[PDB]
């Protein structure tokens, strides 16, 4: 039993993983097996999702995450998204399922069978921690990996079907892309993008040229990158900067893998393309957006001239200004004004909302859509019952989008407090005092007072 | 000893009075900007248009406030999360019509107290300690991310983040029961064992450890001068506290390894806040408290009313009243 | 110690198993009969889901008098025909 | 109280012809107007037109009149404004319209029947709850 | 002298498992008894007589919607004794009538009455100072002042709290809406001491936890202790420097910080009981009368007072009808106070 | 060696006895239909 108590390794069983950070052979098995317990539930859950799932039922009414997910990249949908072919989630699934078994063979071999230590047995395969040349070594080959598989999505829009776009005319269809966006003062023209309302950082990105071409970008920036890490050793200036172990290099990726969920969390939240509605309801801001839409056209009907409605407080019943002049929708959802969606473009003019288009070129499938992410806004209790909180029992419904944004949300905040964990323990194991205060060199007591 | 290497040693000096460090140069500007344009604002801001309708509240103190009712007024509701310095206004008097006041306090504010977390982490570092006080730092500080910014982003608008008053903060709580339910989330319902749990083992852990003082003085004088500061030897008797209190429950639901006691003291109430703020960080995506609206039905089909429904009762009298004037459709939405 | 015999020395011994493999299914099952019987409703008092209104009422029972309460409670349970 | 016959007795047509439903029905009704009707109609109001209820007192007096089981079977193959002037398949799940309202697609005309009497019973069981709104919650 | 007292007091006071005392002859039936009624009736008991509500598992309420609900109004503040004239000996109607309210809450008083008896008499034997039953003076005032002396001085048991999770948040929209209670200081004050209790729990455990001497070897401090060391096991001025360097005060006397830390959860339990024996009279804290002038006169004039009022009177008319059946409230849609739309 | 019955005995039945009683009818109770 080789570190496998609190005696030989000093660390107690609730911090067990802590004796696995000098036995590469077997953290390798933990890492594969853990693989496996990812790649399964990917698997695993997307067959539970199709055979739950009811093709006549949108996505988004039936508590689906992955279905959504295949089908934004072109499987399985046709115009207007609706499902024409469950084959490919099937494969998708089984596919995902077969392979974790692969992986969990790996793991618990590497794990309880393999070689404790790869050291020994492999240079190759053996790594010391402070060996900062291996470590960007094994970084950069993950760099090259990843690179690859932002350009097979590259390949999957450009020669292998394309990709699922809201935005295509005639109400959204599987489009191939062929002309993604290469210039890069549009794709990095996005990363200096304010974060605040109506800039909206890399969330606002709406089309998928600029998605394809972002993709090529990183594709090749990660292969490079990682040609770099494999020929390169870490500079002086770095070396000096960084702290150099195990424990360090978990916190930096804890606190890489936060960000990224809090990024996942906004992405979801406002972004329509990457995220079509069809497949996971509308945005809150949508959902907003949609009622005023929804009672303007039902006014209107009835002869009410919308344009020139005054409300209760003085502002327009139906239309207002926006702070820079543009026409917007009134009422609370003057708030959602950057709101940008497929059904309400058409109504757009070049000072905002065009009063001749609304009083002529309303067609009925916007007010179709409108009423259905009207009734679909991401509102709902935590035992899935849908609308406000003060609604009665009746509709089994909590948006995908309230979902995967409240969830990654959690994530993302414990990521940041493992981060600040094992960064400040890393720093203090580096410099030597993890484990308390050494009595006879207590630092404070060599330092003048304060006072 | 060149000068910027003179410069990083008066930063980095464990010797100032108040530690500065690499995360104080950027705490104390932002903390003062923020602590200086509140003083001001509360004092003598004229109303603001919070709600996006043409219809102003006054928050400061020289507009008829007092203490209790006064606030710094979050920004209008015409702006959104849209950015709002002092540079995109026409003018200082728009910009404190519009509430960009807000805006600047709570930037400032969440930068400075992110570093405030920081730096404690680094003054821990300096003087060679362990380095987890930040950590616990971390439970308020991100109750505060709750309230100021991340409930602002799920609604759309920063005229829904906590107002910077007394008065203010009860109104954000009671549209907050109106909205999402929150006294039926398990997250608030964690949070308030966690604030409870915090209260009650605080009192515990006093009352324990001044119950065992050893006696170092006499009846004329404070026990607190049998302590000396920086003495080598514990100052109560953890043993015959341990004897006291696990006769009061029982043996084993009683510490006596004085650093897991401690090390629970610090978990509780931070694991519980924590929770409280994951509850209100996720409810601004409106996944709400438990709804049993009409979960109890009879064999005719009556609805049979429980504690809930009743609940739902007072939230509808908050939903109905609440910003009377700034809705114009029938679904509160956002 | 206190001079009880440990727990862990008692539930990991086959004879507090005998027992309790019994008397704890047991409890159990007087439980659930304690339901299903319908004795439960009886003892304390409780509307059956057919029984909290008459047919066509829509009006509580509420106990409306201190003293004639038992009275007000037992004229309820009559009008349910 | 009790869910009785008599309760599950509406009118099937505007001649005074009524029919009774099975419990069985009434609760497929219920099931099938969660799924198909109630993101818009729960409680029996209408969240995109607030003026327009499920209350039977409303449905007698639209046009044609849709208090019975033929009206309201009627109104789900090929609805119309309130009175009767306009076709409105394109706005309102229908049979008619099901190429566009999928969900529409996998009813049956039995299906209908007990979506028609579920909307007929529920307000001889909740009264003004049915169609009152918020103000009755 | 060694009579049959004597004897009684040798068995009461045995070094036993669960020590007993003569505090436990009223500590354990009471204690018991409040705990087993709880039970009993969120599992069993409904409150269709004297609310108009389900309250049991039995008729389908769920954890957090169960509850003992308090008496009906027209019981006045009657003890419900089971062999009281309402009752008259019927177990069954008792039960319908809220006798297992005033069970719960008479027993449960005279349970923590018996639980500071027994801190008294365990630190009487141990030798220690009884600071730990002073602490929970404030817990028994908390209790006596929201279960007993509230509802004594309103109309009836019925406005007390009832027994349950979800009753319990009734009973705070009830009190937003009625009394205005978050205006109240004394609230204040508690809410203070609360947080701040919660406070220095975190703090002070985290510093001792972050300050400690390394006292062994392995990277789990817990084991380098010893529960009779004579030596702090952490570093009170490493721990002062801390904090007057990141905060600009620190503790300096250990005695002092945890005395303190007794005091400031006791002390804001203590001042929002005070509040709530106002409440029992109505004596709120509701209004500034000088913003309410204002308002009446300027109807420009707005502030987040007055916005909070507007809420309180949409609880108070949208709730009372359900929350106080016997009042037979019949308000017709027209009276109700909404705002535009909604 | 030890005893059987106890003060212990007794406070631990005293709970554990309606417990497991109460966790029977509260089974039951999940098939009741209205
Ligand atoms: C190393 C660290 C260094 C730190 C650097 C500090 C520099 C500033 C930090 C960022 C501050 C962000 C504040 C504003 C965040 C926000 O408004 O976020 C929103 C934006 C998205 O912006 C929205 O983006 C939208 C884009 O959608 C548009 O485009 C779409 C296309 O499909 C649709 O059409 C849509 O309808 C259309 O409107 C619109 O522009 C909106 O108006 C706009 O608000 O998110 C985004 O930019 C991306 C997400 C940013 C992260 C969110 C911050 C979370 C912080 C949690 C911290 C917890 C700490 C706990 C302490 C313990
Ligand atoms: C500290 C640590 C303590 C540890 C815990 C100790 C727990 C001990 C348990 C004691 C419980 C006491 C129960 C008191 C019941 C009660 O009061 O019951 C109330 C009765 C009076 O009954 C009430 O009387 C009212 C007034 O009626 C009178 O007026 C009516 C209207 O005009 C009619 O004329 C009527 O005929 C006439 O009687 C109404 O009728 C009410 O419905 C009826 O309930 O008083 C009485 O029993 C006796 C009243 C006199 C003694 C009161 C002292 C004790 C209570 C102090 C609390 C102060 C509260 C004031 C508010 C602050
Ligand atoms: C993803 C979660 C995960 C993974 C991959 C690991 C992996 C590991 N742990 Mg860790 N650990 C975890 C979570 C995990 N742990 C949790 C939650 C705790 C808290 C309880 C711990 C506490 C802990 C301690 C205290 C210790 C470890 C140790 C280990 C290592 C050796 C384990 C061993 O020797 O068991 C032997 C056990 C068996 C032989 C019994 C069965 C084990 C197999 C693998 C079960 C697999 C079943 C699966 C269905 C089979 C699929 C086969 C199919 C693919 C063909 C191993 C790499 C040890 C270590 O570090 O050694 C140096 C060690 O001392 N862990
Ligand atoms: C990729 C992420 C990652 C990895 C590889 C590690 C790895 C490690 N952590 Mg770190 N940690 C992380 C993220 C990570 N952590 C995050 C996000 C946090 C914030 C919560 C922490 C907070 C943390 C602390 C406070 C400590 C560590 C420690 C450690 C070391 C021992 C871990 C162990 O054996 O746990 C054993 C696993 C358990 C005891 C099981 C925990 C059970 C969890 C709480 C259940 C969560 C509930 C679940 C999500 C849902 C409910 C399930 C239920 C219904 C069944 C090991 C090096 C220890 C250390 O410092 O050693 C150097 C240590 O003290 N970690
Ligand atoms: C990315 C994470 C994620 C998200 C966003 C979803 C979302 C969804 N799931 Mg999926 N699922 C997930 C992971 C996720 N799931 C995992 C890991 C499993 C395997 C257990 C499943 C297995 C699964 C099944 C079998 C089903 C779903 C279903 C659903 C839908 C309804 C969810 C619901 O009602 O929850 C209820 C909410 C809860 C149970 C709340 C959990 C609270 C946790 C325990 C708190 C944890 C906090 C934190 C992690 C711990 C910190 C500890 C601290 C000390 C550090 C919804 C779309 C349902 C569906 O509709 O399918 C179509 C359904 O039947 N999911
Ligand atoms: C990234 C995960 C990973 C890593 C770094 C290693 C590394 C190692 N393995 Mg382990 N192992 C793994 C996963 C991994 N394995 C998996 C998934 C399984 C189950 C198939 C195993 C089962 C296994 C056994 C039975 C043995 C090892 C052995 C070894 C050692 C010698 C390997 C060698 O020289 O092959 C030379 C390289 C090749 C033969 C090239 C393989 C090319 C693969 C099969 C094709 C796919 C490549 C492509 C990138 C895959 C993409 C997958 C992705 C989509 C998930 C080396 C330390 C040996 C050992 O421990 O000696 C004592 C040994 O006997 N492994
Ligand atoms: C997982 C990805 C990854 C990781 C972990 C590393 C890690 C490393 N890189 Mg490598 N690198 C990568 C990918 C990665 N690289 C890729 C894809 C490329 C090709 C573009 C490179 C090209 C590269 C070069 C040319 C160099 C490195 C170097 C290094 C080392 C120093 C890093 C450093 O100081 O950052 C700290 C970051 C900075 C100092 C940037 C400036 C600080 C700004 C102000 C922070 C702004 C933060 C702000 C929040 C940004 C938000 C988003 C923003 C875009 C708006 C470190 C080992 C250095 C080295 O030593 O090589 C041997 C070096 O010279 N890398
Ligand atoms: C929103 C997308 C709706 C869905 C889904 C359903 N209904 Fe509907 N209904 C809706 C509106 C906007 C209206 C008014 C139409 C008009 O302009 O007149 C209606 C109306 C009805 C009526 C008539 C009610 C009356 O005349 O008083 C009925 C009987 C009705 N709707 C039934 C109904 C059924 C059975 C549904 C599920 C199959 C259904 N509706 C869905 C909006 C929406
Ligand atoms: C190391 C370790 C650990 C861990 C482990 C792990 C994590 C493992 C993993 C594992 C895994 C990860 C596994 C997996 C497996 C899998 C499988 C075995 C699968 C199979 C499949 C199948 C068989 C399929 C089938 C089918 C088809 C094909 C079609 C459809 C239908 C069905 C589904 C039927 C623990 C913690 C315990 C501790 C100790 C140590
Ligand atoms: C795909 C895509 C795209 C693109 C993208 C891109 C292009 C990206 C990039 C990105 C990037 C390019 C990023 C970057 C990042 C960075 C970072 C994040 C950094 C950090 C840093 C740090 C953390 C540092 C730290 C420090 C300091 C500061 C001092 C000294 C010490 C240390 C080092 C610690 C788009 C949008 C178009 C569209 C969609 C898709
Ligand atoms: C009232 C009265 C009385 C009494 C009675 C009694 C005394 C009773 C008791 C009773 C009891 C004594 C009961 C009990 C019950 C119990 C239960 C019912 C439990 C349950 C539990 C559970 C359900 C759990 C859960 C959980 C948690 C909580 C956490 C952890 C995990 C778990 C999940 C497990 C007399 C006769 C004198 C007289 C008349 C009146
Ligand atoms: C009430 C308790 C009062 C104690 S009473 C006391 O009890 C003694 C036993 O020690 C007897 O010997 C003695 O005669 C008797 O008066
Ligand atoms: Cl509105």
């Amino acid at each position: 039993a080789t570190n496998r108590d609190q005696e030989s390794s000093g660390f107690a069983w609730w911090a067990g993983n802590a004796r696995l950070i000098n036995l590469s052979g077997k953290l390798l098995g933990a890492h594969v097996a853990h693989a496996g317990l990812i790649v399964f539930w990917a698997g695993a859950m997307t067959l539970f999702e199709l055979a739950h799932f009811i093709p006549e039922k949108p996505m988004y009414e039936q508590g689906l995450i992955l279905i959504p997910h295949i089908a934004t990249l072109g499987w399985g949908v046709g115009p207007g998204g609706e499902v024409v072919d469950t084959f490919p989630f099937f494969v998708v699934g089984v596919v995902h399922l077969i392979s974790s078994a692969v992986l969990g063979f790996g793991g618990v071999y590497h794990a309880i069978r393999g070689p404790e230590t790869l050291e020994e047995y492999s240079s190759f395969f053996g790594y010391d921690w402070k060996d900062k040349n291996k470590m960007t070594t094994i970084l950069g080959f993950h760099l090259i990996v990843l690179g690859i598989g932002a350009l097979l999505l590259v390949a999957k829009a450009m020669f292998f079907g394309g990709l699922y776009d809201t935005w295509a005319p005639g109400g959204g269809d599987v489009r191939v892309i062929t002309n993604p966006t290469l210039d890069p003062r549009v794709i990095f023209g996005y990363l200096l993008k304010s974060p605040f309302g109506g800039e909206g950082w890399i969330v606002s990105v709406n089309n998928l040229e600029d998605v394809v071409g972002g993709h090529i970008w990183i594709g090749l920036i990660c292969i490079a990158g990682g040609i770099w890490h494999i020929l390169t050793t870490p500079f002086g200036w770095a070396r000096r900067a960084f702290i150099w172990s195990g424990e360090a290099y978990l916190s930096y990726s804890l606190g890489a893998l936060s960000m990224m969920g809090f990024i996942a969390t906004c992405f979801v939240w406002f972004n329509n393309t990457v995220y079509p509605s069809e497949f996971y309801g509308p945005t809150g801001p949508e959902a907003s957006q949609a009622q005023a839409m929804t009672f303007l056209i039902r006014d209107q009907k009835l002869g009410a001239n919308v344009g020139s409605a005054q409300g209760p407080t003085g502002l327009g019943k139906y239309l207002m200004r926006s702070p820079t002049g543009e026409i917007i929708f009134g009422g609370e959802t003057m708030r959602f004004w950057d709101f940008r969606g497929p059904w309400l473009e058409p109504l757009r003019g070049p000072n905002g909302l065009d009063l001749n288009k609304i009083k002529n070129d309303i067609q009925p499938w916007q007010e179709r859509r409108a009423a259905e992410y009207m009734t679909h806004a991401p509102l709902g209790s935590l035992n899935s019952v849908g609308g406000v909180a003060t609604e009665i029992n009746s509709v089994n419904f909590v948006s995908p989008r309230s979902w995967l944004a409240t969830s990654h949300f959690v994530l993302a905040f414990f990521f940041l407090v493992g981060h600040l964990w094992h960064a400040g323990r890393a720093r203090a194991a580096a410099a030597g005092f993890e484990k308390g205060i050494d009595r006879e060199s207590e630092p404070v007591l060599s330092m003048p007072s304060l006072d | 000893a060149n000068l910027w290497e003179r410069f990083c040693n008066w930063v980095t000096s464990t010797d100032n009075r108040l530690y500065v460090g690499w995360f104080g140069v950027i705490m104390i500007p932002t903390l003062l900007a923020a602590t200086i344009c509140f003083v001001i604002a509360f004092i003598a801001a004229p109303p603001v248009d919070i709600d996006g309708i043409r219809e102003p509240v006054s928050g400061s103190l020289l507009y008829g406030n007092n203490i209790i009712t006064g606030a710094v007024v979050p920004s209008s509701n015409a702006i959104g999360l849209h950015f709002y310095p002092i540079w995109e206004a026409a003018s200082l008097d728009e910009w404190l019509y519009n509430g960009g006041p807000y805006q600047l306090i709570i930037f400032h504010f969440l930068l400075g107290a992110s570093c405030y977390m920081g730096r404690q982490w680094e003054l821990s570092y300096r003087l060679g300690m362990r380095p987890w006080i930040c950590v616990a730092y971390s439970a308020p500080l991100a109750s505060a991310f709750a309230v100021f910014l991340i409930y602002p982003i799920g609604q759309g608008s920063f005229s829904d983040g906590m107002p910077l008053g007394i008065s203010g903060t009860f109104n954000f709580m009671i549209v907050f029961q109106a909205e999402h339910n929150i006294l039926m989330h398990p997250f608030h319902q964690l949070g308030v064992a966690g604030v409870f749990g915090g209260a009650l083992f605080c009192a515990m852990h006093g009352s324990l450890v001044t119950s065992s003082l050893i006696r170092e003085t006499t009846e004329t004088e404070s026990a607190n001068y049998g302590y000396k500061f920086g003495q080598e030897e514990e100052t109560y008797n953890i043993v015959a506290a341990h004897g006291y209190f696990g006769r009061l429950i029982f043996q084993y639901a009683s510490f006596n390894n004085s650093r897991s006691l401690h090390f629970f003291l610090a978990a509780w109430p931070v694991v519980g806040v924590w929770f409280a703020a994951l509850g209100i960080s996720t409810m601004a995506f409106n996944l709400n408290g438990f709804n049993f609206n009409h979960s109890v039905i009879d064999a005719k089909g009556n609805v049979i009313n429980t504690w809930a429904d009743i609940i739902n009762r007072a939230n509808l009298g908050m939903e109905v009243m609440h910003e009377r004037n700034a809705h114009n459709f029938p679904l509160d939405l956002a | 110690t206190t001079g009880e015999r440990p727990f862990s020395d008692i539930i990991t011994s086959v004879r507090y198993w005998v027992i309790h493999s019994i008397t704890i299914p047991a409890l159990f099952i007087a439980g659930w009969l304690f339901v299903s019987t319908g004795l439960a409703y009886d003892v304390f008092g409780t509307p059956r889901p057919d029984s909290y209104y008459a047919q066509e009422q829509r009006s509580i029972p509420l106990v409306t008098d201190r003293f004639e309460a038992k009275q007000q409670v037992e004229t309820f349970l009559e009008q349910l025909k | 109280a009790e869910l009785t016959p008599e309760v599950l007795t509406v009118p099937l047509n505007s001649e005074g012809k009524t029919i009774t439903l099975t419990e069985k029905q009434y609760l497929e009704g219920k099931r099938l107007f969660q799924y198909a009707c109630a993101s818009c109609h729960v409680g029996g109001i209408t969240k995109t037109n607030p003026s327009l209820d499920l209350r039977t007192e409303t449905l007698a007096l639209a046009t044609p009149p849709r208090d019975n089981i033929e009206g309201l079977v009627d109104y789900m193959k090929n609805p119309t404004t309130y009175d009767g002037e306009q076709e409105i398949a394109e706005v309102h799940p229908s049979l008619r319209s099901a190429d566009i309202f999928p969900k529409m697609r996998n009813l049956t005309e039995k299906d209908l029947v007990a979506i028609a009497g579920h909307i007929l019973v529920e307000p001889k069981i909740l009264g003004d709850k049915w169609g009152g709104g918020k103000v009755y919650y | 002298e060694r009579g049959w007292f004597d004897i009684l007091d040798d068995w009461l006071k045995r070094d036993r498992f669960v020590f007993v005392g003569w505090s436990g002859i009223l500590l354990f039936p009471c204690a018991y008894l409040a705990l087993g009624g709880w039970l009993t009736g969120t599992t069993f008991v409904t409150s269709w007589y004297t609310h108009g509500l389900a309250s049991s598992y039995l008729e389908g309420c769920n954890f957090l919607t169960v509850a003992v609900s308090t008496p009906a109004n027209s019981m006045g503040h009657s003890l419900l004794l089971l062999w009281g004239p309402e009752a008259q000996g019927d177990f069954t109607r008792w039960c319908q009538l809220g006798g297992l309210w005033t069970f719960i809450a008479l027993h449960g008083a005279f349970g923590l009455i018996g639980f500071m008896l027994r801190q008294f008499e365990i630190a009487r034997l141990v030798g220690v100072r009884p600071y730990n039953a002073i602490a929970f003076s404030a817990p028994i005032a908390v209790f006596v002042s929201v279960f007993l002396i509230y509802p004594l001085g309103q109309s009836s048991w019925f406005f007390a709290p009832s027994f349950g999770v979800a009753a319990i948040f009734r009973f705070l929209l009830f009190f937003q809406g009625f009394h205005n209670w978050t205006l109240n200081p004394f609230h204040m004050m508690g809410v203070a001491g609360v947080l701040g209790g919660a406070l220095l729990c975190a703090i002070h455990g985290a510093t001792v936890e972050n300050t400690l001497f390394q006292d062994g070897e392995g990277a789990s401090t817990f084991r380098a202790f010893n529960p009779t060391q004579a030596e702090e096991t952490y570093s009170m001025v490493t721990a002062n420097r801390f904090w007057s360097q990141i905060f600009g005060i620190a503790f300096s006397n250990k005695r002092w910080l945890h005395f303190f830390m007794l005091f400031v959860p006791v002390t804001g339990l203590w001042m929002s009981a005070i509040g709530v024996v106002g409440l029992a009279l109505n004596l709120r804290s509701y209004d500034f009368i000088s913003q309410e002038i204002r308002a009446a006169e300027d109807p420009e004039f707005e502030t987040f007072y007055t916005k909070n009022l507007l809420l309180n009177e949409g609880i108070r008319a949208w709730m009372a009808p359900q929350d106080q059946p016997h009042e037979n409230f019949v308000f017709p849609e027209e009276v109700l106070p909404r705002g535009n739309a909604l | 060696s030890y005893p059987i019955f106890t003060v212990r005995w007794v406070a631990v039945h005293t709970l554990a006895v309606p417990t497991i009683f109460f966790l029977g009818a509260i089974a039951a109770m999940q098939f009741i239909q209205r």
